[PDB]
């Protein structure tokens, strides 16, 4: 997956966690790239390798 | 009866085990948190560079 800034390998699934319209990228207490907002369709996706 | 009441009520007396667990967890956290360090480079992501 290459979401406009991020090369990597992971399973892309649908998420249910609420996102602020200003917030796109998500982190964790283990500060890893968890969620992402697709540009074409404003949809929130979780990444899990 | 007294000892079972004491174990039911007071929770700090088990710390002898509890501390152990905490210690282990702490280490792992730091290790993971060590990934987000520049170490003098330009970024903390191998894919980025
Ligand atoms: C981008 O273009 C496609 C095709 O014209 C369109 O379906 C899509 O809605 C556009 N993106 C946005 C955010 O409107």
């Amino acid at each position: 997956f290459n979401f406009n800034g991020l090369t990597g390998t992971g399973v892309l699934t649908e998420s249910n966690k609420k996102f602020l319209p200003f917030q796109q990228f998500g982190r964790d207490i283990a500060d890893t790239t968890d969620a992402v907002r697709d540009p074409q369709t404003l949809e929130i996706l979780d990444i899990t390798p | 009866g007294k000892i079972q009441d004491s174990l039911s009520s007071t929770a700090s007396a088990l710390g002898k085990l509890q501390n152990v667990v905490n210690q282990n967890a702490q280490a792992l956290n730091t290790l993971v948190k060590q990934l987000s360090s520049n170490f003098g480079a330009i970024s903390s992501v191998l894919n980025d560079i």
